[PDB]
């Protein structure tokens, strides 16, 4: 197919050489996806600016306000090494000798009763 | 200034290429760093058609293994695409650290100082530190053997620290430093017939091979992505991608769950058989499935008291299995993202998780938050290893670097770079004093952990290195990989010698490191173990393809 | 509301009865606050009727948020054992106790065999010396310890001589758990923060 | 207690979706099957699930019975919130 | 500075639950979410009054916000 | 599909779509009823075997040559 066979160009841009002949079409599905609700959101936003041509910046509005929300990422490391040096100075906490299966707070386990409904 | 960057490179790659064979090769180090931090701040300022023509010019003019690098910068093209990566935004911020020796930085100060390249001379003061160590200039695969990564060959300041990697009972920390737990007369009864296995510990040595006894998966239609062994060869863990943990016992002896509250609450304490009375026999099979994970096992990791399984997986939770009750007894939420390996403490008490949040947190079974965030990496911690003291704690990542960390204060000790690839392995020495890694480029890179040194480089693998283990002598590193071998080599004879240039010049001596080769059947070695008589298991689901 | 057979129509109204069965932001300092935003895109002034729709909107995120964690702050106040419909199944809590009752029995029979060590070395007459000399100290410095807890209840008793409805509380498990589950605040640095609170 | 009174006859129950391969998808969650009943409860209302949409479906085909196309499936789902996707790329 | 009292939210607990209190540090966790959806709903809004090409910040701005990335249908 | 809401699915992975570019675009809904289920396979066991013996790999079916 046409969209297909580029499809197969990107995953050999990246050095994937084997992978299930399902990949391509559930990334196709992804990427249809993804343009009919930029292109959906953009024509919302052109009738909130009232023009009957839904032009560039239309999607590039439509774009950076769905990448607002959708696609995120891992914390950054000016946020990583301040949530670090607030948690490692605090100092480690000596042992009781003999207290027992070590554990947290029964709250904060899966250690309960545990029930279920009588069969009748 | 923007459009003339295919002239402000060019100029400095000409006058490279033009310099005497011995410091070109050194000098040959500053065209990765200044490519790519002068094609981000192009695609920053958003200038995309000449950050697209640079990328054009010379992205094949840089060496062959920032090839993974080069693909994902050549996707960035926008701003708003590098605002949302973190890997890029915090290389555009650091500094790389580009070791240079003095009589090639007098030729290149001398290029730089200079008003015709004063341009070029401000993008490397801005963007590049340059450490520079009074000796020899490197060799072009001595050069090679220790770059590769992004932010990379870190500064020396940083190998300098003093790391306490002796064992415990002048390189020992005290007893003290770390609070570590106590030792239970069940705990010491384990030790007495631990050092009846040690009476048939057979000494390897390159002579006297070991006999590997592989433990295959059959039929693993789903996919299995954690093996761990006990200490003991006695049980066998796999985490699995159907959200599954399953314990195998592999001793003539099945796995017991202990019985409920009301049968223990008539019989007594104090009995000497007591755990044996404990134990239910109503409940004994070869095979114990684990369900409570939303999502594939990637971590595995028994404690040394064989107990508390620990396992880890895509939804973001580390889980504290019981192996008396056999149930979940804790789930550790700190991360939102896949937690890649957990390892317990070889004391048994804390125990160090890696996700792909770029941390390792530090856990100590008591708590339902961590003790130590180690957050110096820049992607994700594959690796999360103990030393043999559990003062330090070496995280291997994806960035191609290793990082040793401190227990107390959460401080980076130690920082090896050298790998090509993410780092898929990590296993110390049983002294202690050594460190082996392994990656994506089949490289085995031992790492001293006083002198912060690479001491060798073992490249007989093809695949990625996927496991890694000494011997309990030390007399042998047992590698296996996904080229379906598991290598053996010489770990005494690759750390027969123990600076200020901050490296010591490789050997090449892998073909005289390598004791035997062996393939597994279409089999990827996932696990490799020592058996305390001197025994190498491996785990690998058979995968025909 | 433009679905009329929308799925978060029949979550809200069930969960109402679930809570059943067991902001109003103020207009000065936001209108401030809108403004200030403001500066950085260029929309100098701001329409009446926003400051109190913001407030309206600040008000359903949370009243949204607010019955969330109360359906499942009550989820933890159901006690199965009072009903006799349910039976219960497996106990390990009862179980690690045991455990816990097991090491304090291993702790006790360790301090019995001290004891029975130090009644070996009561009788020191430079027999072993000094493997008898310290026991004899620890053993002193024991009474001592002993000693001072008993006459500090001794001075207690001689000045003894002489004078003669189920409140649901939401904790931050709570809120987490409302956080990781809804599509935003999920991969937050809100809720990553408050992993460590 | 209703629900309590359904749940206790759903012993005896056979339910459309088999309990070995709604308990697959439920041990992929980390579901465990401790009581079959709990099982069975989960397959009926996923079955609940998908015959209302299969019916607003066929009440849309009525209205344009037979074949179920995209076409009835999308105005079906609408009301749901769920805005179904045409394949458009084979 | 501070646009929610602590106390109003308070109030927002009693209509759901007659007898419920949160904790201190659930308050503040909430005061949080709040004072960011504020932030994260007028930068957007603002965003589609820049793209309407006007300084005025109308609700329809506000509203649109809601509907499209928040699905919250305020009626205005 | 895509759920405004996201409440009915939250980040729950349905297993893709099995569709074709050769596909038919129409099947007879009692075709689908009346095939043969796939039979589910066999259940992941540990196996233990020997690549090498003091040094030899053996010639067992276990191993590749």
């Amino acid at each position: 197919p046409k969209d297909a066979q580029m499809m197969a160009q990107i995953l050999k841009d990246m050095g994937i050489t084997e992978y299930e002949p399902r990949v391509i079409n559930q990334m196709l599905e992804f990427a249809f996806r993804y343009v009919t609700t930029i292109l959906d959101d953009a024509k919302i936003y052109s009738s909130h600016a009232k023009k009957a041509t839904v032009d560039a910046d239309d999607v590039r509005l439509a774009i950076q306000c769905r990448a607002d929300q959708s696609f995120t990422s891992p914390p950054p490391r000016d946020f990583l090494l301040d949530i670090a040096r607030q948690r490692n100075q605090t100092p480690l906490p000596l042992i009781k000798p003999y207290s027992g299966p070590r554990l947290p707070p029964d709250r904060y386990c899966l250690t309960a009763p545990n029930y279920r409904l009588k069969s009748l | 200034d923007p459009t003339m960057y295919e002239e402000y490179y060019s100029g400095l790659k000409h006058f490279i290429e033009c310099s005497l064979d011995c410091h070109r090769a050194e000098l040959s180090q500053l065209f990765y760093p200044l490519f790519v931090h002068m094609y981000l701040e192009l695609v920053y300022n958003q200038h995309e058609n000449e950050a697209k023509s640079f990328f054009e010019k010379f992205h094949g003019d840089q060496e062959c293994y920032y090839q993974d690098d080069l693909r994902v910068l050549s996707s960035l093209t926008k701003k708003e695409h590098m605002k949302g990566n973190e890997t890029m935004l915090d290389f555009r911020t650091s500094k790389f650290v580009l070791r240079i020796s003095r009589d090639s930085y007098q030729l290149l100060k001398r290029h730089l100082q200079e008003k015709q390249n004063n341009q070029i001379w401000n993008i490397v003061q801005e963007h590049l530190y340059i450490d520079i160590f009074d000796g020899m200039p490197r060799s072009k695969q001595q050069i090679d053997a220790m770059v590769g990564s992004l932010a990379g060959e870190a500064k020396r300041e940083a190998n300098k620290s003093k790391v306490f990697f002796g064992l415990l009972k002048p390189n020992a920390p005290p007893q003290n430093r770390i609070p570590l737990p106590e030792l239970k007369d069940s705990d010491k009864l384990d030790k007495i017939m631990n050092m009846k296995e040690t009476t048939k510990r057979v000494r390897l040595g390159p002579d006297c091979l070991p006999s590997i006894c592989f433990y295959t998966f059959l039929n693993a239609y789903q996919g299995l992505t954690a093996v761990d062994v006990t200490d003991d060869s006695s049980l066998i863990a796999g985490g699995f991608a159907d959200s599954t943990v399953r314990v195998w016992s592999v001793t003539p002896k099945k796995l017991r769950s202990v019985k409920q509250a009301s049968d223990l609450s008539l019989i007594d304490k104090e009995s000497d058989d007591v755990l044996e009375r404990i134990m239910d026999e109503k409940t004994a099979s070869e095979l114990k499935i684990l369900y409570g994970h939303s999502g594939p096992v990637y971590g595995a990791s028994f404690s040394p008291d064989r107990n508390y399984l620990l396992s880890s997986s895509e939804d973001g939770t580390v889980r504290l299995w019981s192996l008396q009750t056999f149930t979940c007894l804790v789930g550790y939420k700190g991360h939102n993202y896949p937690v890649w390996d957990t390892q317990f403490s070889p004391y048994g008490y804390y125990f160090v998780s890696g996700g792909h949040d770029r941390v390792a947190r530090l856990w100590a079974t008591d708590h339902y938050q961590p003790l130590r965030i180690f957050a110096g990496h820049l992607a994700d911690v594959n690796c999360t290893r103990f030393h043999p003291n559990s003062n330090y704690v070496a995280t291997g990542s994806a960035d191609r670097t290793v990082r040793l960390w401190d227990v107390l204060n959460g401080n980076c000790v130690r920082i090896f770079t050298g790998h090509k690839g993410p780092i898929h392995s990590l296993t110390f020495s049983p002294n202690g004093r050594f460190l082996a890694t392994g990656a994506t480029d089949g490289r085995v890179l031992l790492w001293d952990i006083g002198h912060g040194l690479m001491v060798g480089e073992l490249k007989g693998h093809t695949d990625t290195v996927c496991s890694l283990r000494f011997s309990r002598d030390g007399e042998i590193l047992a590698s296996g990989s996904m080229d379906n071998t598991v290598r053996l080599w010489d770990a005494i004879k690759a750390f027969e010698d123990l600076t200020a240039t901050g490296h010591i010049n490789l050997p090449e001596n892998s073909q005289e490191l390598l004791l035997g080769t062996y393939m597994t059947k279409s089999t990827p070695v996932v696990h490799l173990h020592f058996t305390r008589r001197n025994l190498v298991l491996a785990a690998g689901a058979y995968s025909p393809q | 509301v433009a679905s009329m057979a929308g799925v978060n129509l029949s979550e809200e109204s069930a969960r109402i009865l679930a809570t059943n069965s067991e902001t109003f932001l103020l207009q000065a300092p936001l209108q401030r606050r809108i403004l200030e935003i403001g500066k950085k895109h260029g929309i100098t002034e701001l329409h009446p009727d926003v400051v109190s729709y913001v407030s309206h909107a600040t008000q359903q995120r949370l009243q949204n948020l607010v019955e969330k964690i109360s359906e499942t702050a009550q989820q933890k106040n159901f006690s199965y054992k009072d009903d006799d419909r349910y039976e219960q199944a497996s106990d390990v809590r009862a179980q690690l106790k045991f455990f816990e009752q097991l090491d304090q029995i291993e702790k006790q029979r360790k301090d019995e065999q001290e004891r029975e060590i130090l009644m070996r070395a009561a009788k020191s007459r430079s027999r072993q010396e000094d493997p008898e000399q310290l026991r004899l100290k620890q053993k002193a410095k024991e009474m001592q310890q002993q000693e001072l807890a008993q006459m500090r209840q001794r001075d207690a008793n001689l000045t003894a001589l002489a004078a003669i409805q189920r409140i649901t509380r939401v904790n931050l498990r709570d809120l987490i758990f409302c956080l990781e589950n809804e599509r935003e605040t999920s991969h937050s640095l809100l809720l990553y923060k408050a992993f460590l609170k | 207690t209703p629900l309590v009174d359904f749940l206790m006859q759903l012993e005896d129950y056979t339910p459309t979706i088999p309990d070995a391969v709604t308990g697959y998808y439920l041990n992929r969650a980390g579901f465990e099957a401790s009581d079959p009943r709990i099982i069975r409860l989960i397959s009926l209302a996923a079955q609940k699930f998908i015959s209302d949409i299969a019916n607003d479906a066929l009440q849309h085909c009525k209205m344009k019975k037979y074949t179920l196309t995209m076409e009835d499936l999308t105005p079906a789902l609408s009301e749901y919130g769920i805005n179904v996707k045409k394949p458009h790329y084979f | 500075n501070q646009v929610l009292t602590k106390k109003k939210l308070q109030d927002l607990v009693r209509e759901v639950d007659p007898n419920e209190q949160l904790d201190e540090d659930v308050e503040e966790m909430l005061l949080q979410i709040a004072d960011d959806f504020i932030e994260s709903v007028v930068t957007a809004a603002c965003q589609l009054a820049r793209h309407r090409k006007s300084s005025t910040l109308e609700v329809k701005d506000v509203q649109l916000h809601l509907e499209r990335q928040w699905n919250m249908w305020i009626p205005g | 599909f895509h759920a405004q809401e996201f409440i009915p699915f939250r980040f729950a992975s349905g297993g893709g779509r099995e569709l074709y570019f050769y596909e038919e675009k129409e099947v007879d809904l009692s075709d689908i009823i009346n095939t043969p289920l796939p039979r589910v396979p066999l259940d992941v066991c540990l196996k233990a075997h020997w690549l090498s013996i003091e040094g030899c790999q053996p010639a067992i079916p276990e191993n590749p040559p």
